[PDB]
């Protein structure tokens, strides 16, 4: 299960900014 | 006293399951379909982040709801899905739990959008006109539908002024009218919360997003948000008097048998009305216009019967030019 | 029973004016030196766009303080041009008025951020001890100033992850720290309040922030913001018994004679300690070193002043890795 | 004029 990088539940990226 | 004057048996006439929102049972679709990027806003009972969808590649919105009722989740919901197509109506994308926790998040189409606050001022008079016709259509669509948008105000309506397209957003607050029901006045927002909601009026109907469009609009010609501004309820009606004037609240309260806590009838106090004119400064002037103000004063009655219909204001002279633009 | 045991004179040598806010006469600079261009957070007190420098060109934060005594805006001022200049304090680059409406505003200087909840998960046990050491190069300098930030919490710390650059703000609740003042303890943020302001231990001192530090590091080690979750301002300090357990708790409260209303004191209740490792999950457990503890639990102390000062704690076996890398 | 919000003229999206 590849997991890692999940706010509240979805998983997301990078700063990206603008 | 009160029963709707447009729309009043439409969910009655619909089946059920089309207004019987807690029968609904939420057919989620799939989380990993989407990935979070930045958050962009954070409301009483949500949570807003700019994700992306990474099938298509779209950009989308992603409300994650926060603690309440699931029963006030079906509503957004069902709602939601209720309206989706409707004409300036915000669309949900479709829906979502999550692995554990088991928090919901709606995941709307995106919307470029700009404050308000920094918005509107750059508006034109045409501009204001254009705007609220296209969040006319959304509120006569959706009284239509039977449902009552309950939380009309700037913040819940998305402009990209880029492509002159607009959504009215947020259905946390919007509910299924039914004649005769006696609702929760404990709704809208402060500045925008009509009359029957500062007086307890309880079987209200879609008037009251037409207060609300009332003050909105008052408030982007005469450049003065938000246009009554209470600090509290109470103070709300208060503020709202001392530009109708007392002599109409009376008029209103006796109408319905509505009878004012005393201490509201005291902090109220006697106040004559305040002619719309007296708000016309000299930067807002160009803005102010005869029909402006007929527009907005057919739009303020403290009486949520006499406001204009939704259709109606779509064919005031305000909006003529506008209207004309359309079918071209 | 307390008085600070750090930095308690910094104002007491310093001359009256450095401390005497009130006595501040603003000097404003030019609005037209900015332009608006879009909002980007709305706080309690105030409202935050991202503004313009038409001179230079450069982004900005304008800050708009929403109505508040004057006095307790030569207070954000003050304390912010007394920090100006402070290894990673956000940076007052002017405070503008407004020929008509007289209505003050701060601009900022800019920082690229990601809101913690979406920036924090991301980061690896190095990148917190960085941001943690940074972090608190910002503390030790401004309580070594005389100032108390008194509202420490994500929310305002900006990182620039592309530029691994730190910043503290909001300095809308710091406040000159005095030996022996009696403070009030309406401050910080639930979640992050200290075990003082919550059993209203009014002389506090700079040690309050470390506290939040404690909470605000927890959460990030442990990965569960809010840490100490309180509905309400007892339920806080109930909260924070259920973990480091009410044995201490009292030590606590008899040390400073400090009595708790009834029903607080039932409210909390008789509970044990619970030992940090019982937070080390799966998901959790590379951020987690018997360091990353011994310094959690330095700050995280019932009695302020066995927390460790933002110096000791830029010492402690946490972050000589870091220390290292400034060093080369 | 220059449209303006409390008091800071606001910058502009482009058109050209
Ligand atoms: N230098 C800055 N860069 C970016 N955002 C900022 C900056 N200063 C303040 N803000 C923000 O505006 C919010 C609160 O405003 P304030 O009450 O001034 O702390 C913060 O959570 C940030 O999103
Ligand atoms: N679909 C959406 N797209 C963009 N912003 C949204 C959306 N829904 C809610 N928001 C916002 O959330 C913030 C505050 O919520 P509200 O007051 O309901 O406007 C606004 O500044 C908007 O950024
Ligand atoms: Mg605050
Ligand atoms: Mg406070």
């Amino acid at each position: 299960r590849l997991y890692g990088f999940k706010i509240h539940p979805m998983a997301y990226q990078l700063q990206l900014q603008a | 006293m009160s029963k709707a004057r447009v729309y009043a048996d439409v969910n009655v006439l619909r089946p059920k399951e089309y207004w019987d929102y807690e029968a609904l049972t939420v057919q989620w679709g799939e989380q990993d379909d989407y990935e979070v990027v930045r958050k962009v806003g954070r409301g009483k009972y949500s949570e807003v982040f700019e994700g992306i969808n990474v099938n298509n590649n779209e950009k989308c919105i992603i409300k994650i709801l926060k603690p309440v009722k699931k029963k006030k989740i079906k509503r957004e919901i069902k709602i939601l899905q209720n309206l989706c197509g409707g004409p300036n109506i915000v669309k949900l994308l479709d829906i979502v739990r999550d692995q554990h926790s088991k928090t919901p998040s709606l995941i709307f189409e995106y919307v470029n959008n700009t404050d308000f606050k920094v918005l509107y001022p750059t508006l034109t008079d045409y501009d204001i006109r254009y705007y609220i016709y296209e969040l006319l259509k959304a509120l006569d669509y959706c009284h239509s539908q039977g449902i009552m948008h309950r939380d009309v105000k700037p913040h819940n309506v998305m402009i990209d002024h880029e492509l002159r397209k607009l959504r009215l957003i947020d259905w946390g607050l919007a509910e299924f009218y039914h004649p005769g029901k006696e609702y929760n006045v404990r709704v809208a927002s402060r500045y925008f919360k009509g009359p029957e909601l500062l007086v307890d009026l309880q079987d209200y109907d879609y008037s009251l997003d037409m207060w609300s469009l009332g003050c909105m609009f008052a408030g982007m010609i005469f450049r003065k948000e938000p246009f009554f501004y209470g600090h509290d309820n109470h103070d709300q009606l208060v503020k709202i008097a001392k530009v109708l004037g007392t002599d109409g609240l009376n008029v209103y309260l006796n109408k319905y048998r509505i009878e004012l806590d005393p201490q509201l009838e005291a902090l109220v106090g006697r106040h004559s009305r305040k002619p719309w004119l007296k708000f016309m400064n000299a930067d807002n002037q160009h803005l102010v216009s005869p029909e402006a103000i007929d527009f907005l004063d057919k739009l303020l009655r403290y009486d949520h019967q006499e406001r204009l219909t939704a259709l109606e204001a779509m064919t005031h002279p305000y909006f003529q030019q506008v209207r004309a633009a359309e079918n071209s």
